[PDB]
RNA sequence: AAGGAGGUAAAAAUGG
RNA sequence: GUCGAAGGUGGGACAAAUGAUUGGGGUGAAGUCGUAACAAGGUAGCCGUAUCGGAAGGUGCGGCUGGAUCACCUCCUU
RNA sequence: CUGCAUUAGCUAGUUGGUAAGGUAACGGCUUACCAAGGCAACGAUGCAUAGCCGACCUGAGAGGGUGAUCGGCCACACUGGAACUGAGACACGGUCCAGACUCCUACGGGAGGCAGCAGUAGGGAAUCUUCCGCAAUGGGCGAAAGCCUGACGGAGCAACGCCGCGUGAGUGAUGAAGGUCUUCGGAUCGUAAAACUCUGUUAUUAGGGAAGAACAUAUGUGUAAGUAACUGUGCACAUCUUGACGGUACCUAAUCAGAAAGCCACGGCUAACUACGUGCCAGCAGCCGCGGUAAUACGUAGGUGGCAAGCGUUAUCCGGAAUUAUUGGGCGUAAAGCGCGCGUAGGCGGUUUUUUAAGUCUGAUGUGAAAGCCCACGGCUCAACCGUGGAGGGUCAUUGGAAACUGGAAAACUUGAGUGCAGAAGAGGAAAGUGGAAUUCCAUGUGUAGCGGUGAAAUGCGCAGAGAUAUGGAGGAACACCAGUGGCGAAGGCGACUUUCUGGUCUGUAACUGACGCUGAUGUGCGAAAGCGUGGGGAUCAAACAGGAUUAGAUACCCUGGUAGUCCACGCCGUAAACGAUGAGUGCUAAGUGUUAGGGGGCCCCUUAGUGCUGCAGCUAACGCAUUAAGCACUCCGCCUGGGGAGUACGACCGCAAGGUUGAAACUCAAAGGAAUUGACGGGGACCCGCACAAGCGGUGGAGCAUGUGGUUUAAUUCGAAGCAACGCGA
RNA sequence: UAAGGAACUCGGCAAAAUGACCCCGUAACUUCGGGAGAAGGGGUGCUCUUUAGGGUUAACGCCCAGAAGAGCCGCAGUGAAUAGGCCCAAGCGACUGUUUAUCAAAAACACAGGUCUCUGCUAAACCGUAAGGUGAUGUAUAGGGGCUGACGCCUGCCCGGU
């Protein structure tokens, strides 16, 4: 890893010496990224950032991004009551999930009867929600 | 003091220190080894890029970047202006100043030099942002 | 102990010209003497009197007080001390208070006021600040 | 009569 | 043949980097436990020292007033 | 001419002498011998950093920061050593050797050193052309023409800086369109624009076109030394010829306002305000801060402000910062007086007389290069710039003068400091001995069922006889009354009495010495309590600890026990709010009134040394201090420089240990602090009042019932009111 | 005993290496004694010349014993023999000692030190049926027994059971 910015620097002179090696990286992954025209390129290319720059790296098979859903729809209620200790604190919700087409994304709905919950905590419902799906719940 | 004791211990004056320390330093590397040596600005890599939340009394998801100096000296940047194209392993031009509400945050990331793009939609202060003249 | 007879001698000055008094008694010296000279010649006092008594001598001065009852003498200053001692050239004499005060000096040719030190191109160990 | 200094008793539940 | 750079061998000195792991420090959001200090802060507080206790701290000895206070006597000032 | 003591010892050719050798030269420069010298707290040695200066930046100055360009001096030429040649080198583009690195090779063997000018790669936020010419100045060689010269003179690039000039000027209300705001009238951009007139600095085109050039050489004469006389040589006057820049600067003529304005800011500091969007988000920010629907602080727009071919940001230095204070600050409570002595070096030092001239003062001479800064003048059209004079800059040196002060030498004095003589008080210290009260325990007589303790209790002790009471014994520890802003001591501290040894202080006197003094880094001692070691001792009290209580819990406060320890000897430790939070010495500056130990003159007056209170002048942020200063002054020491981190880490020294002394930094905040003011509050106080107690009459609480409330129940038992100030209350 | 040098092996077992004297020089740590012969180096024969000394003697003489220089020889000079291998770490036991004669020498025993306990003298403890003895011709700073085991810092809670 202490050869990182010499690495990031080879790439850079590579590509302007190579228009179709490219080098990037990936958000969610978080690997950087070659691509070429073929193994016989990348496997040049690597050697050369091996040899000639002086950066022995290790090649692999890139990392795909998967994704969570929920198959099965059902209504469920999330409580959480922390008056045991100092200054207490309340919540409760009851939400309907349901699998929504493919990749139609995500969809909040707020069927709220006579302010049972406030309006004002309402977003934060949302927010919570964002985060809670955000983090992975099966992998 | 008497004039005595001043000419036995002379008045010493204080010390000052640099609000910008990782500036004052270069490295070289065929005796790797640091130098002491003033520069208005220093080159780095994005080690990251992300967002802290500023102390009280303000609020806010502040950008910043984590950036390796060319002296091999981590320090933390904020991004000013509104959006970024700064991911992890961007090339971006460091200079002083710190951001009050950000505590370890003691650098800026200029705007328009070298992998940093200008601000988008940016009128007025446009130096300041790396901006060009729309015309 | 005692280390500076005319520091003594200033601030017993100072004291009972802040007190209004009217006479101001202290053990004599001769370089005691010629200093209330010229402060009586320039009119900072009104008299010196020597008493040669035993035991080095006294001095007598009366302290001189204008019309509404205004002290003559607004202040004095020991320039040259044990500690540190100050000598000053004849183009380098200063001037007390624009040259309303006087600067008492010692000099090759006997301690006089700065204006004389000026006159006679002389210059020596700035004693002290009278004004 | 009002203020300053030394010594010296007796009393005592708990939480705001 | 003398001198002699570089070199070799040896035990020490000093400096820097780095090291499984470890110690307190600072900062941080509505965290958890209690409430030590500020009123006599509900056991006056603090200082040095010793020891004990999750924690603030408690306790002992000597010291300080930078301590509130009802009755008493003892003096000093106007 | 530099930082560090968290670097105190260094030196053995080292220091001196003798002899020789060696060198341009003196010399431990080298060798042989003899000696043990030399340096160092006036900082040696070690470590770290650094080319030095003229100057440059900043500052009113004193000072602080810097050492580019240009000039001087030094040092170096891939690294290390060496010598050769030479007048000169231990030699950048020389030699030899060694070393690292690199290159060529036919594999036998060879070669190289850009910190020369360009340029390449690399590092970096960042710094240029592989250009022209020797025409000018300078250099090497040559008799000379001349050759060489990446010195140099030029050109090229870069707003990098400074300076100069542009991007137009006059008229122009008819306040045109259009933007923004609006109170929907209008205001503003705005004489701005449009239009007419004018100019060409600039720009394009076409012509003319410098200086910088002196020369050298060559050719003519004239003159001067020498010659027997020429050629020649020196000098003087004339003539041909010599430009990279460059057909550039500059000048002239014509054409066009036409090609040539951007940046930051507008909450306060700080010059400049409004509308929309956003809504603690997005975002701003040097500090204080701004942003959650009325944002002059975020973004845009109009307008405005400051600058302008520049404007902003970052970095670094000086200033503001008197915030290390010589100029020019402080230490009672804000940071700061060592816990206190004794005392070394050093710093400082009473009065008079004579002498010296080190400091001190004054005159002359030399020097402080040039450039630079400042003043003046002159030349570029101006200016920058260039040139020429002046002035400045030394703690500089040599030399001649003065003697007041400081310093040195000599001689006197008694005022400071000690001594003698006559007196005073004292819990000053050390060691032995004696004594009364009281606590605990042991034994015994009497005696019965509690004692003890607390807010109230319980643990515990006691029917085996406790507690109470009387007597005797054992032992340890402290000295009731006197006792007092009283005494003594440097501080810590010292309180029964007696004896021995011993320290200090105060009063009067004026024989005696004659300045012998003050302070005091380093050092050396004392130093409350706790604590440590060895050996004793052990009543009381009491950390730890056990039990009881309180409490939500109670590792406490309270109660019952209880070990170390508390006591003694000898060692150790060396710290406390070791405080007057106030260093020592010295003098001077209104007063009133106590008290301790004295003295003098008539209960009074005066007086010395302490110890208190009150209070002027003066001081102080205020509180307050005020002859026992925190006033006015002089000398010396210690200490401080925002709050945390931290009295921590590392190093060192000390200690048996506990720990002590010395003592940072990274990082973090914009406060932390002092004195005083007004409120509010207190499980602070004093006083005053009230059917608040007290006095008294009658009631409620007990019974049945009425009614309201809580609870429960119900399909619902509608909702509201909850201490006084909810409950026959809204009703 | 070529080249190698622990690759052997459970293990460097055995062997090899070191070894004398003189000179230089010598670390952590430490209870300040030590560690230490630490380590790591240099010298060593013979001849001749010059030359400071000491003992014993009138002296000569005899004996001891250095220093400097210049030379000589070999592969090699404590020329043979005899004469430490060294170092860095960890466990255990403080240490010198003691032990299974004849398979165990150790970390086991002992130890100086600590502590508990008994014992007032015809002591307690011990031998003996007793007499008589040891303890001791000692007397609580003494004597017996148990446990611990130099030294440093320490040794907490439980007395219901035995
Ligand atoms: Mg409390
Ligand atoms: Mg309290
Ligand atoms: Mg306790
Ligand atoms: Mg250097
Ligand atoms: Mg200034
Ligand atoms: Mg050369
Ligand atoms: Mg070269
Ligand atoms: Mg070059
Ligand atoms: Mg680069
Ligand atoms: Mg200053
Ligand atoms: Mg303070
Ligand atoms: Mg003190
Ligand atoms: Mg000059
Ligand atoms: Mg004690
Ligand atoms: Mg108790
Ligand atoms: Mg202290
Ligand atoms: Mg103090
Ligand atoms: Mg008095
Ligand atoms: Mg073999
Ligand atoms: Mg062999
Ligand atoms: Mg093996
Ligand atoms: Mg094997
Ligand atoms: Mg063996
Ligand atoms: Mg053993
Ligand atoms: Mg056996
Ligand atoms: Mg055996
Ligand atoms: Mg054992
Ligand atoms: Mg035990």
């Amino acid at each position: 890893k202490a050869d990182q910015d010499k690495m990031t620097q080879a790439l850079v002179k590579l590509q302007e010496e190579d228009p179709t090696f490219h080098a990037h990286t990936d958000e969610e992954t978080g690997q950087v990224i070659i691509g070429g025209m073929g193994e016989l390129h990348l496997d040049i290319l690597v050697d050369r950032m091996k040899k000639e720059f002086n950066v022995e790296c290790n090649v692999g098979a890139p990392m795909v991004s998967y994704r969570e859903t929920f198959k099965s729809s059902a209504q469920v209620q999330g409580k959480f009551s922390r008056q045991s200790g100092g200054r207490g604190q309340y919540g409760d919700v009851h939400i309907e999930f349901t699998p929504n087409e493919t990749g139609a994304g995500f969809e909040f709905e707020n069927a709220i009867v006579g302010g049972v919950v406030p309006r004002e905590y309402i977003p934060s419902v949302e927010a919570g929600l964002k985060d809670a799906m955000e983090n992975g719940v099966l992998a | 003091p008497t004039i005595n004791q001043l000419v036995r211990k002379p008045r010493q004056s204080k010390i000052k220190k640099s609000d910008s320390p990782a500036l004052n330093k270069g490295f070289n590397s065929k005796k790797k080894k640091f130098t002491d040596l003033n520069s208005p600005q220093k080159r780095g890599v994005c080690t990251r890029v992300g967002t802290m939340t500023p102390k009280k009394p303000n609020s806010a998801l502040r950008k910043y970047a984590r950036v390796r100096l060319s002296n091999n000296i981590e320090i933390n940047a904020y991004i000013p202006g509104i959006g970024h194209n700064l991911q992890e392993h961007s090339v971006v031009l460091v200079r002083g100043g710190r951001v009050k509400d950000l505590p370890g945050v003691r650098y800026h990331i200029v705007r328009g030099a070298l992998d940093t793009s200008g601000v988008d939609g940016r009128r007025q202060g446009r130096s300041l942002y790396g901006t060009k003249k729309p015309k | 102990t005692m280390t500076d007879p005319i520091a003594d001698m200033l601030t017993r000055v100072r004291n009972a010209n802040m007190v209004r008094h009217e006479k101001l008694e202290l053990p004599a010296s001769n370089i005691k003497k010629e200093i209330a000279e010229i402060l009586k010649s320039e009119g900072f006092i009104k008299n010196v009197e020597y008493v040669e008594d035993d035991k080095q001598g006294v001095l007598r001065l009366f302290l001189k007080y204008g019309q509404n009852d205004e002290r003559v003498i607004t202040g004095l200053k020991r320039i040259s001390k044990p500690g540190l001692r100050v000598y000053a050239k004849a183009s380098e004499m200063p001037k007390v208070l624009n040259g309303l005060g006087i600067a008492l000096v010692s000099t090759s040719e006997g301690v006089i006021t700065d204006k004389e030190a000026r006159k006679r191109n002389v210059g020596g160990e700035i004693i002290a600040y009278v004004w």
